[PDB]
RNA sequence: UAACCGUAGGGGAACCUGCGGUUGGAUCA
RNA sequence: CGGCCCCCUGGACGAAGACUGACGCUCAGGUGCGAAAGCGUGGGGAGCAAACAGGAUUAGAUACCCUGGUAGUCCACGCCGUAAACGAUGUCGACUUGGAGGUUGUGCCCUUGAGGCGUGGCUUCCGGAGCUAACGCGUUAAGUCGACCGCCUGGGGAGUAC
RNA sequence: GUAAAGCGCACGCAGGCGGUUUGUUAAGUCAGAUGUGAAAUCCCCGGGCUCAACCUGGGAACUGCAUCUGAUACUGGCAAG
C-alpha cells in the first residue's frame, strides 16, 4: 500500500491587469514502508485541487532507497538548491529523528531509525529532495563485491 | 580562512549586549516611581498606555510599564521593576512588579492571577 | 582507421567551455572531438542500450531536424521502438497524461480509411478529417505504439531536441544524446561527443543504435 | 604536483573518472605506485605500469561498474600544513566500512582494515570510496 | 641587453669548464655586469621605471643565486664574492 | 541634462559645473 | 601606452639546441610604482574649460542652452596617494567534451597558390559535463584539486567620532 | 563575479609550503612497556537504605607529559646524486 504525506501548502499570487489573483501549491511525499518514495508538487485554484495533483504526481516518478534493517546502510550525505542534509543510521530504539520534510519523506520510505538534520535553507521544497538524493545514492553494501570483485 | 589565517588571528567572539541597565543580574530591582504618565504607541497601534519613570536603587533611572487593566500608583509609591521590555512604548524597556512592595495590583481580576495583583478570588 | 572517420569535427567557434575535455584540438576555423576520448562513449552508451533492450524496455530517437527525421524511421520504426521525427509536443514525457488523448483520435482516426468507414460524410468533410492524420500520424504517428513513459530516451543533436531532454530529467527517464561542440551536455547522461550533423554521421550511428537494441533481447 | 605530488594522483583518478575516460597517466613516484597498489587489490582499478628507467611515468586503468564508474569518491585528507596522524585505535572506516583508506604504516602502505588487522598506525593518506 | 662579445666573453672566466652558461658561478657574475652597467643608465632619465623592474628582478635573481652557493659550497660563496666586488 | 566613483570649485536645499574612470546606460545612437 | 627619426633601456615568445641542478611557490610587516582632480617653486598658455560675467529658458533657474572666461589642462622638479584603480573574479601549479575566429613564432607540403597539414605564446565569441540562489561561468572556469596570502560576519548610525 | 567580503599593482625579508632517487638518521610519527595523571564527579557491571534520590565495591576512563625498547612507510635532518 501507498502511504501518501502532505508535507506543506503555501498560497502564493500573482499580479495582473484587473488586480491579483492566488494559487496554493502544496508538496506531498508517498512511499511504502519498503524502500520507495518520491514527492509531488501541484498547483491549483484550490487548496484541495492542488494536493489533488501533487499526490498524483507523486505516485509516479517514484525512487527505491537501498535499505537494510528499516534504516540505512551508511551516513550517506545530500544537497539540493541551498539545502544542505546529513543522514546517518542508527540502530534499533531510535525513532526517526529529522525535522519536518526528512522526517515524512523518511516515514514512508521505511525508515525507523535515522538522525538527520538540514543545514543550508529550511525551505521544504528543497529539504524534501535534498533528502530523497542522498538516499537515492545510498551505496547498499551489495554489489559492490561485484563492481570490483571479478 | 586557513589553520595558519587562524593560528593567528583565530574565530572573535561576540560581547552579548544585554538589553537592560538595571543588570546588576537580578530578577528585579527596587525603584522609587518619579511620575507616571501615558505616552502614546507607535504607528502600527494606537491608545495611551502607562508608564513611569522610576529611580533604581543603583540610582539608574528608567521608565517601567505599568500593564494591567487597572492602574493605581504614585509620584512618589516604591514600586518593583522586573523587565520584558515593550514594542509600542520605546525606551520603556520594563514593568512594574504587580502586587510587590508600595504597589497595587489589578482588581477584579479572576485570570491569570499569578500575573498581575489577585490571590484567590472571592470564592 | 574505422567508420568513426565522418565526424571529426563541427560546429565553429561557437562552442561550449562545458564540451573541452573531449576537443582533439581546434584547427582549420573549427575544432575536433577527440575520438579517444569517444572510443569508450561509442559503446560504454551502447552497452546500456543492449543491457536494457533484454529488459525488453522502450527507446525514442528524438530528432526534429530535418536532415535526420526522414532517415530516423528505418533506426527506430523499422527497428520497431518509438521515435519523434517532428515537433516533439510540449508534455509528451510529463504530461503524457493528456497527451495520450490526441493518439485516440488518431489511432480512430486510421480505422476511419481502414473500412468503408471511411467513405462516410460529404467527400469534402474526409478531407477536412484527413488533414488530422497528416499532423496526428506525424507528430505522434511514431510513438503511437507507447502505452506509457519509456525507460530510456536516446536523443541525436541536444540542441534542437531541446525540450524533448528536458522533461526526461525530470522523470526520470535516462538519456542517450549525441551531442556536440556548441552543445550542453549537461543535460545527457550519456554523452556521445559527435557531429550533431553530417548526413553520415546521423545515419552511421543512428543504425547502429537499433544494431544493438535490435538484439538487445537476445 | 610542484608541490603536492600526492594529493595530484587522486585528482587525476577522479577528474579522468568523470571524463568516463579510459586510463590516467602522471609522473611516478615510489609513494604514488605504492598507493596505486592497494587499489588494484581493491578492485577500484583494473591494473597499472610504468615507463621509463630515467623518466617514470604512471599508467593506470580507470574502472566502471555498469552506466556510472567505480571510484565514485576520492579525496585526501593528511595534506601539507595540515597532515594528520592516526593511531590503531583511531583510524577511520571510510563509509561504516565499505570504502577503502589508504594509510602508511611503518610496514608500508596499508588500508583501514590491512593496518588494524596488524595492530599498528599511521599517516592516513586518503579516503576512496 | 648585454653584447655577446661580453656575455660569451664572461661565461669563459667563471665556468668551472667550457661553455658551461649554467654554472651559478658563471650566470650569477653574468648579472653583476649588466646591473653595473645599467647604474650608469639609471643615473640619468630615472624617471624610466619600467626598465628598473628588471634591474630589480635580476638584483633579486642574482641574490636568490647567491644564498644557494652557500647552501651547496661555503667556499665557493666566499670564493666568487670577491672576484666581483660584491658585499659593498 | 544617462547615472555613479574619485577630485575640484560653487550654490537656499536637494544639487550644478569641470577632469578622469566605470555600465551597475535606454533607443539601431 | 598611438605621427616619423635617433639614443639609453625592460619584459614576453619560438626553436635546434648547450649549460646549472630544486637554486622553487606564496608572502604579514617592509620598499617601490599609482588615472584624474589637487598642492609648492619656476616656466608656458592655441584649443578647451570649475570660478566668475553677461544673454535666454522658467513659476523660479544660484542649472541644462548661448556669448565670454580664470585657475587648470602642457613642461620641469618635488608632494598627494584616491577611482565603478572593475574581469566588481589574489598569485602559483596539475587535471577535465567541443565549435568558429583574431594575433604572433616555428616545422613541414608538386612550398608550384591566395595557399594546405601540423606544433607553441597571447587573445575574442558560442557552448557540454559540472558548478550556481538565479543571472550566468564553462580548459583564459565561477568545473575537479593542491600551496600561500588578503578579506566578510544584519541595516542605519559610519568608513563617521576619538 | 552581482548578496557582507580579492589589498590599486608589483618586489620581497621573517613565516608556511616543497620535484625525483639511493643511503643514512630516528626528531615528528607508529608499536610495546614503566612512571605519573589525588580522591571524589562521569561511565559500565554489581551491592545497601522497603523504591528513588542517596550511599557504596571493582573496573573503565583521565584523550596528557616524561622515560625506555623497538618499527622506518610518510614528514623532517645529513650525504651523494
Amino acid at each position: 500500500e501507498l502511504q501518501e504525506k502532505l508535507i506543506a501548502v503555501n498560497r502564493v499570487s500573482k499580479t495582473v491587469k484587473g488586480g491579483r489573483i492566488f494559487s496554493f501549491t502544496a508538496l506531498t511525499v508517498v512511499g511504502d514502508g519498503n524502500g520507495r518514495v518520491g514527492f509531488g508538487y501541484g498547483k491549483a485554484r484550490e487548496v484541495p485541487a492542488a494536493i489533488q495533483k501533487a499526490m498524483e504526481k507523486a505516485r509516479r516518478n517514484m525512487i527505491n532507497v537501498a535499505l537494510n534493517n528499516g534504516t540505512l546502510q551508511h551516513p550517506v550525505k545530500g544537497v539540493h538548491t541551498g539545502s544542505r542534509v546529513f543522514m546517518q543510521p542508527a540502530s534499533e530504539g531510535t525513532g526517526i529523528i529529522a525535522g519536518g520534510a526528512m522526517r515524512a519523506v523518511l516515514e514512508v520510505a521505511g525508515v525507523h531509525n535515522v538522525l538527520a538534520k538540514a543545514y543550508g535553507s529550511t525551505n521544504p521544497i528543497n529539504v524534501v529532495r535534498a533528502t530523497i538524493d542522498g538516499l537515492e545514492n545510498m551505496n547498499s553494501p551489495e554489489m559492490v563485491a561485484a563492481k570490483r570483485g571479478k | 580562512a586557513t589553520v595558519n589565517q587562524l593560528v593567528r588571528k583565530p574565530r572573535a567572539r561576540k560581547v552579548a549586549k544585554s538589553n537592560v541597565p538595571a543588570l546588576e543580574a537580578c530578577p528585579q530591582k527596587r525603584g522609587v516611581c518619579t511620575r507616571v504618565y501615558t505616552t502614546t504607541p507607535k504607528k502600527p497601534n494606537s491608545a495611551l498606555r502607562k508608564v513611569c519613570r522610576v529611580r533604581l536603587t543603583n540610582g539608574f533611572e528608567v521608565t517601567s510599564y505599568i500593564g494591567g487593566e487597572g492602574h493605581n500608583l504614585q509620584e512618589h509609591s516604591v514600586i518593583l521593576i522586573r523587565g520584558g521590555r515593550v514594542k509600542d512604548l520605546p525606551g520603556v524597556r520594563y514593568h512594574t512588579v504587580r502586587g510587590a512592595l508600595d504597589c497595587s495590583g489589578v482588581k477584579d481580576r479572576k485570570q491569570a492571577r499569578s500575573k498581575y495583583g489577585v490571590k484567590r478570588p472571592k470564592a | 582507421m574505422l567508420k568513426a572517420g565522418v565526424h571529426f569535427g563541427h560546429q565553429t567557434r561557437y562552442w561550449n567551455p562545458k564540451m573541452k575535455p573531449f576537443i582533439f584540438g581546434a584547427r582549420n576555423k573549427v575544432h575536433i572531438i577527440n575520438l579517444e576520448k569517444t572510443v569508450p562513449m561509442f559503446n560504454e552508451a551502447l552497452a546500456e542500450l543492449n543491457k536494457i533492450a533484454s529488459r525488453k524496455g522502450k527507446i525514442l530517437f528524438v530528432g526534429t531536424k530535418r536532415a535526420a527525421s526522414e532517415a530516423v524511421k528505418d533506426a527506430a520504426l523499422s527497428c520497431d521502438q518509438f521515435f519523434v521525427n517532428h515537433r516533439w509536443l510540449g508534455g509528451m514525457l510529463t504530461n503524457w497524461k493528456t497527451v495520450r488523448q490526441s493518439i485516440k483520435r488518431l489511432k480512430d482516426l486510421e480505422t476511419q480509411s481502414q473500412d468503408g468507414t471511411f467513405d462516410k460524410l460529404t467527400k469534402k468533410e474526409a478531407l477536412m478529417r484527413t488533414r488530422e492524420l497528416e499532423k496526428l500520424e506525424n507528430s505522434l504517428g511514431g510513438i503511437k505504439d507507447m502505452g506509457g513513459l519509456p525507460d530510456a530516451l536516446f536523443v541525436i543533436d541536444a540542441d534542437h531536441e531541446h525540450i524533448a531532454i528536458k522533461e526526461a530529467n525530470n522523470l526520470g527517464i535516462p538519456v542517450f544524446a549525441i551531442v556536440d561542440t556548441n552543445s550542453d551536455p549537461d543535460g545527457v547522461d550519456f554523452v556521445i561527443p559527435g557531429n550533431d550533423d553530417a548526413i553520415r554521421a546521423v545515419t552511421l550511428y543512428l543504425g547502429a543504435v537499433a544494431a544493438t537494441v535490435r538484439e538487445g533481447r537476445s | 604536483s610542484m608541490q603536492d605530488p600526492i594529493a595530484d594522483m587522486l585528482t587525476r583518478i577522479r577528474n579522468g573518472q568523470a571524463a568516463n575516460k579510459a586510463a590516467v597517466t602522471m609522473p611516478s613516484s615510489k609513494l604514488k605506485v605504492a598507493i596505486a597498489n592497494v587499489l588494484k587489490e581493491e578492485g577500484f582499478i583494473e591494473d597499472f605500469k610504468v615507463e621509463g628507467d630515467t623518466k617514470p611515468e604512471l599508467e593506470l586503468t580507470l574502472k566502471y561498474f555498469q552506466g556510472k564508474a567505480v571510484v565514485e569518491s576520492i579525496q585526501r585528507v593528511s595534506r601539507p600544513g595540515l597532515r594528520i596522524y592516526k593511531r590503531k585505535d583511531e583510524l577511520p572506516k571510510v563509509m561504516a566500512g565499505l570504502g577503502i583508506a589508504v594509510v602508511s604504516t611503518s610496514k608500508g602502505v596499508m588500508t583501514d582494515r590491512a593496518a588494524r588487522q596488524a595492530g599498528l598506525g599511521g599517516e592516513i593518506i586518503c579516503y576512496v570510496a | 641587453s648585454l653584447s655577446t662579445e661580453a656575455t660569451a666573453k664572461i661565461v669563459s672566466e667563471f665556468g668551472r669548464d667550457a661553455n658551461d652558461t649554467g654554472s651559478t658561478e658563471v650566470q650569477v657574475a653574468l648579472l653583476t655586469a649588466q646591473i653595473n652597467h645599467l647604474q650608469g643608465h639609471f643615473a640619468e632619465h630615472k624617471k624610466d621605471h619600467h626598465s628598473r623592474r628588471g634591474l630589480l628582478r635580476m638584483v633579486s635573481q642574482r641574490r636568490k643565486l647567491l644564498d644557494y652557493l652557500k647552501r651547496k659550497d661555503v667556499a665557493r660563496y666566499t670564493r666568487l664574492i670577491e672576484r666581483l666586488g660584491l658585499r659593498r
